[PDB]
């Protein structure tokens, strides 16, 4: 309904925030991995039941209060751990979401040629299984051009997560252009071109997709449902990650961003927005990287199932293959890197403008303040620094490491901690009333009864089962060793046991020296909890 | 490498039917657009049909529509030209065409031996 150009642009400035590389980049790999039709039931289940309601939840809890991740834990201090939770996930993703910057910046300056190298099998990284789209009988294990140039020249992957090797100077050098766009950036902190550059973007790459043969072979492995796959907990515990990532859910970020929202702002309405956008979106990436698989499939003499299970890569294997069958190929490589670049960029502004704002809250205000600047620099500093095994011959075994452990169910774990603390420790019967007082109605029932009682059951049960059943990671047929998925598992609760070691903390800090009464005193709000000096029905 | 070899030309009447076959060879042909052009005597090299990789999408020239119907049997490496409702201007030699990109900032045109089609 028409609103004299005044709200389409808040539509189109809340577009730009669900797409991101959680959803061109990660979900189609994500999916792959899971098999497209083992994967669209639990991703809807998760995200209509779960994700949705933590989403609103995180964006509400914020701007109540008006507090960064940290400090919003005001409501039960002992729970403060669940906000440095959030910073070591946030760090985990801002150490490793910057490589995925520098493969994109690699593949954008490598696109500055008369030919895309990519295209061929006659280059000298190629071995003699290259099919070759444009390119007697030669092999049994054929490969793609675009698999050996990821493969063997941008990434000159070693056999093993211990062989380091050598770090790979050209992506080194993108490291450090990544962190130098990020840090400018955060000195200097047109919305139609931001919202509006990844669909025209992606629609290309989709009408080209649709039309190459087998493409419905990739999108029937895609859409057509795998009932018999249902009962691995890995499946529900990917598709939970995903589902609360591509939202920012357990990154913190969320709160941060929203404790500069005005108070009375609709944060159901922009919920819905975001999330059903965010939704179609990744659906949207994910059916034109099928299309591609379908014809990569008939093109290498394949089952789409085994063409390219990688993990990350499968942006960097199947867009690529895609482009080389476009006219005036190079410039639109250059464009659709361009478009990543800029996709990328900014969330690492969003997460480092959320991360260097929740240090500064947390400590004495001017000299902090004074080190502004410094310890943005600091961050990035740290964050190029902590990178640098992502560039070496064995980085990706890493990197499939961080995203699929560091940054994957922790974030759901972490945010059904908070459910229940503010149901149940806080009270939901206090918190409605809380959401009540800026949104003027309650929430949903539909969330009502998720929050009281859906998700904490069906993560709870996700969570169980994944312990049961759980497997040695594989990347593509490399099976991790024991030592790598024992670093996974310490990643995976660094940030989860932040909230029991915050607990014993404020317990012996805390006033009581009883049993507990000293619980009690812990897990009731402070003195200072409510939104700023106006906006109080009950101070 | 690459060849195109066109069939299916000759004498015919106005109204009449003609199915032109251009088989190619020296390229995996199921990764390419295929194209269908016309030279008129006296008159310059004209675009008539194009057809998608799957064929899922096939374009005609706006004289051709509903007129010719464009298809394609990627095991056979073969593109036709189905040709009805002939009329007297379709008289022209029949050009079958691939534009080889290369992954570049430009194409090969590479053309068929070229077949005649004569309406009376
Ligand atoms: C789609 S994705 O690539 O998978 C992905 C995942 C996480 C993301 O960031 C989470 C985070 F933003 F929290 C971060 F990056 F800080 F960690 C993003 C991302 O850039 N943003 C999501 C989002 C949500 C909003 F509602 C928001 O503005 C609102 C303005 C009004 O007040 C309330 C907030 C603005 C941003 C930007 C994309």
């Amino acid at each position: 309904r028409g609103n004299w150009g005044n709200q389409i642009e808040f539509v189109l400035t809340s577009v730009g925030y669900a797409v991101g590389l959680g959803n061109v980049w990660r979900f189609p790999y994500l999916c792959y991995r899971n098999g497209g039709g083992a994967f669209m039931f639990p991703y809807f289940i998760m995200l209509i039941f779960c994700g949705i309601p933590a989403f609103f939840m995180e964006l509400s809890f914020g701007q109540f209060a008006s507090q960064g991740c940290l400090g919003v834990w005001r409501i039960s201090p002992m729970f403060k751990g669940v906000g440095y939770g959030m910073m070591v996930v946030s760090t985990y993703i801002g150490i490793y979401y910057n490589v995925v910057i520098c493969i994109a910046f690699y593949y954008f300056f490598s696109s500055m040629t008369h030919v895309l190298p990519w295209a061929y099998c006659n280059n000298p990284w190629n071995t003699h299984d290259c099919a070759g789209v444009l390119d007697l009988t030669h092999s049994l294990q054929r490969t793609s051009p675009s698999e050996e140039y990821w493969r063997l020249y941008v990434l000159k992957l070693s056999d093993d997560i211990g062989n380091f090797g050598e770090v790979r100077l050209p992506l080194l050098g993108c490291l450090g252009v990544a962190w130098l766009v990020v840090f400018l950036c955060l000195i200097r902190g047109v919305v139609y071109f931001t919202a509006t550059f990844p669909y025209v973007v992606l629609t290309i790459l989709f009408v080209r997709g649709v039309t190459l043969e087998g493409a419905f072979d990739g999108i029937m492995y895609y859409l057509t449902p795998q009932w018999d796959k249902i009962l691995e907990a890995k499946v529900w515990g990917d598709a939970a990650s995903q589902a609360f990532y591509s939202l920012g859910c357990a990154w913190g970020g969320l709160i941060t961003m929203a404790s500069y929202n005005k108070f009375h702002n609709n944060c159901y309405r922009d919920s819905v927005i975001i999330s059903i956008t965010n939704c179609a979106t990744s659906v949207y990436a994910g059916f034109v990287i099928f299309s591609i698989l379908g014809f990569m499939a008939n093109h290498l003499g394949v089952d789409v199932s085994r063409v390219a299970d990688h993990g990350p890569g499968l942006a960097f294997v199947a867009y690529p293959e895609a482009l080389t069958l476009l006219p005036i190929s190079p410039l639109w490589s250059l464009l659709f890197f361009f478009m990543l670049i800029l996709l990328g960029l900014g969330t690492q502004f969003c997460l480092l403008e959320t991360l260097v704002t929740a240090i500064v809250d947390e400590v004495g205000n001017e000299w902090i303040l004074q080190k502004k600047t410094y310890v943005t620099l600091g961050v990035a500093v740290a964050g190029f620094l902590l990178g640098i095994p992502l560039t070496s011959q064995a980085g990706i075994y890493w990197l499939l490491l961080m995203d699929n452990y560091a940054a994957s169910f922790s974030l759901v774990v972490i945010s059904c901690i908070m459910c229940v603390a503010i149901m149940y420790i806080y009270g939901h019967r206090n918190y409605f009333q809380d959401i009540q007082m800026m949104l003027g109605f309650p929430p949903p029932l539909f969330f009502q009864i998720c929050w009281r009682f859906v998700s904490p059951a069906i993560i709870f049960f996700i969570l169980v089962f994944t312990v049961i059943q759980y497997q040695p990671i594989t990347y593509n047929h490399y099976q991790y060793p024991g030592w790598a998925v024992a670093i996974g598992f310490l990643m995976a609760l660094s940030s989860v046991l932040c909230i029991p070691l915050y607990a014993m903390f404020r317990l012996a800090r805390t006033d009581g020296d009883t049993l507990l009464q000293r619980l009690k005193n812990a897990t009731k709000p402070s003195r200072d909890w409510g939104p700023a000096l106006l906006e109080h029905r009950t101070g | 490498q690459v060849q195109l070899v066109e069939s299916g030309g000759g004498l015919v009447q106005a109204g009449g039917s003609l199915r032109l076959s251009c088989a190619a060879s020296g390229f995996p042909v199921y990764a390419y657009e295929m194209y269908w052009y016309r030279q008129a005597p006296g008159k310059e090299r004209e675009w008539v049909a194009a057809i998608s990789s799957s064929g899922t999408w096939a374009g005609y020239a706006d004289s051709v529509k509903g007129r010719f119907t464009i298809s394609r049997d990627n095991a056979k490496n073969t593109v036709y030209l189905q040709m009805n409702s002939l009329k007297p201007e379709d008289t022209a030699v029949y050009y079958c065409n691939v534009k080889d990109w290369g992954a570049s900032w430009a194409y090969y045109d590479y053309w068929g031996q070229g077949t005649q089609v004569t309406v009376s």
